[PDB]
């Protein structure tokens, strides 16, 4: 029951948890979304009926009932949350507000050639919340073109007031566009010393972790696992930062670990997602309901089917003597966290899925099902597709993978004499070319973007989009994979799979049952001496020492997410020589841009 | 850090 419209002139009675100050409506119901208790909002726009105090004011409710009291006022928008809603969220914002000046804690001050640029740099920064930009228009000289950063406790800014002449915005991190990088390298037995900006108990340093990445203002954190000796700070989640944004020493001790915000590489990891189960843990919060279930993976269903529920604590028939109906205990607190974490009650604990919906769906978990060397097999990779021409008769053409509900991302010279969009025909969730019939159903090809400046798969720019007549239900069969994070570029991807079915020319002749190799990366330079007759461009990878098709997926896994690294390009030939991929990293600003 | 607030 999403109710997504938003509520002209209409305030909500009381329930208030906090109040904070937004830029629009919009974004309040953003902020009350991604906020751990908030089911719905009030919003007070700019307008004569308020003092200039009130507008921009964001007030987060919750309601037991789940709704409140409707009254009529000028002026007041008001919303329900995202939480309730299957449809996929985002928390990225990409308006600029115009004679809008929002308040902060300012710790840079510099030139910049525009609202962009100034966006770019608060968006590249460790620090950067939103950012504030003076136009030339700006009547106070010395000031003109000063673009100064802001951050805050919460992500949002103390105050909003009308400024004319200066536009405010926010970090794009969120967007995917931030090329600061992520450090994803977890120091066990360490812990930090520098300010603690806030604390949560976690379960283990992933979540702890993660909890630090959707927290605006933690950059680093330690987590005192449950071994630790002082037992009032076991399971306590330490969130930090410093000015510089490093942590200021590496201490070493036991049982403590250390790491670092995601929050650059925010859309290919898990984040609000937490789908493991707790053993004989007992998570300590407010208590919601408590009802007959059959398992704790019910339990959880439970959670996640109960809006205001954040946490649960499943308690089995006891010993296994009891019959087997154990009591579901819906809980929730002030954070979306426990209050204590308790090992050996014997419950089992774990989060609402609910929150799974906030990450990209190209995070989530894929099957385990058997690993099979010789042959792919139902569900296995589920983003690779098949791309077929009606022309001359209808054949295999090219390999490309699902990076979106409308998009394919493949290669450019897959389309050479190709001299319309209305010939492709792209078939997902296949196995078997013998699997394709005159009845089998497929994705029309609305659009080819193929880049600006592409002219030869052994030039660099060999790349192109797809984009669907009809959006993708997504399924075990058919899912994304995630592009590389731009803060990414310093991964050192060890697991690595080519896919396709081998088409990298007419002769050589095609495969049937689609294959799958595991291959290893090579380095550019080690490249660069294969082939002396080309150039090896940064945009360029390699790989080898290959069933894969043109156009078709270099795929590698890293901390259990699937990554598309590269696209099958020019690889002469199996030999030995390594295929050349197109580097998709290096195209990431590209590829937003194109999608948004 | 000394950064000052965009006058009013
Ligand atoms: C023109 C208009 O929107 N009128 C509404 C009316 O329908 C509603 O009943 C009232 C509160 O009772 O608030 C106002
Ligand atoms: C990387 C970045 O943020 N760019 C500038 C930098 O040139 C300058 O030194 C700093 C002043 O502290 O302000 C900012
Ligand atoms: C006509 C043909 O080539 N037969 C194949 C068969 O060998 C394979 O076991 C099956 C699996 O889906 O697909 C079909």
């Amino acid at each position: 029951e999403c109710v997504t419209q938003l509520l002209k002139d209409t305030c909500f009675e009381g329930g208030d948890i906090t109040t904070v100050f937004t830029p629009s409506a919009k974004y309040c119901q953003v902020v009350c979304t991604y906020h751990p208790r908030c089911l719905l909002f009030t919003f007070t726009a700019e307008s004569p009926s308020e003092d200039p105090t009130r507008w921009f004011t964001c007030v987060l409710k919750d309601s037991v009932t789940e709704t409140l009291p409707r009254v009529n006022r000028t002026a007041a928008i008001s919303g329900y949350s995202f939480k309730q809603c299957s449809h996929q969220i985002s928390a990225c914002n990409k308006d600029i507000y115009v004679d809008l000046d929002m308040k902060g804690i300012n710790y840079n001050s510099s030139v910049a050639k525009s609202a962009q640029e100034c966006q770019e740099r608060c968006t590249d920064d460790v620090h950067c919340h939103f950012f504030t930009y003076a136009t030339r228009q700006f009547p106070s000289l010395e000031h003109r073109n000063i673009c100064l950063l802001k951050h805050t406790q919460t992500g949002t800014p103390t105050r909003i007031t009308k400024l004319d002449k200066v536009v405010s915005g926010f970090s794009l991190k969120s967007c995917a566009l931030s090329n600061l990088a992520c450090i994803r390298d977890i120091f066990p037995n360490t812990v930090f010393a520098d300010s603690n900006i806030d604390s949560v108990m976690a379960p283990d340093a992933f979540v702890c972790g993660r909890i630090c990445t959707h927290h605006p203002g933690c950059l680093f954190f330690t987590f005192f696992s449950q071994e630790w000796p002082k037992e009032s700070q076991r399971n306590l989640c330490l969130l930090k930062t410093s000015e510089s944004g490093l942590p200021s020493t590496r201490i070493k001790k036991s049982k403590a670990l250390s790491g670092f915000s995601l929050q650059s590489c925010r859309h290919s990891i898990p984040v609000f997602c937490h789908s493991s189960f707790y053993h004989d843990t007992d998570f300590l919060g407010e208590e919601l309901d408590i009802v007959a279930a059959k398992s704790h993976e019910a339990c959880q269903k439970l959670c996640t089917n109960a809006v205001r529920c954040q946490f649960f604590t499943y308690t089995p028939a006891q010993a296994s003597c009891n019959e087997g109906k154990g009591k579901c205990y819906l809980k929730l607190s002030s954070n979306g966290s426990p209050t204590k974490i308790l090992h050996g009650r014997g419950g089992i604990s774990g989060y609402t899925l609910r929150l799974c919906k906030m990450d990209n769906e190209c995070t989530t978990k894929i099957k385990p099902r058997i690993v099979g060397g010789t042959a792919s097999v139902r569900g296995e990779w589920p983003w690779q597709v098949t791309l077929h021409t009606t022309s001359p008769t209808q054949r295999h053409l090219c390999g490309g993978s699902i990076i979106g509900n409308q998009w394919i991302l493949t290669a450019a010279h897959c389309f050479y004499g190709v001299e319309s969009p209305k010939i492709l025909r792209v078939y997902s969730g296949i196995l078997n070319q013998s699997e394709i019939k005159e009845d089998t159903s497929f994705f029309g090809v609305q659009e080819i973007i193929i880049h600006d400046q592409y002219k030869m798969a052994e030039s660099g720019y060999d790349i192109a989009l797809l984009k669907l007549e009809t959006t993708v239900n997504y399924t075990d069969s058919q899912r994304p994979i995630c592009l590389p994070s731009k803060g990414d570029r310093n991964v050192i991807y060890t697991d690595c799979w080519v896919t396709g079915w081998g088409y990298r020319k007419l002769r050589d002749k095609i495969q049937n049952t689609l294959q799958k190799a595991k291959i290893p990366l090579v380095t550019n330079e080690e490249c660069q001496k294969r082939y002396r007759g080309h150039k090896i461009t940064h945009k360029m990878i390699c790989a080898g020492y290959c069933k894969g098709d043109s156009g078709g997926p270099l795929s590698c896994k890293h901390n259990e997410v699937w990554h598309l690294v590269g696209i099958t390009s020019w690889g002469e030939g199996c030999a030995e020589r390594p295929g050349v991929y197109t580097n998709v990293v290096e195209y990431v600003d590209w590829i937003l841009e194109k999608t948004q | 850090n000394p950064i000052s607030d965009f006058p009013d």
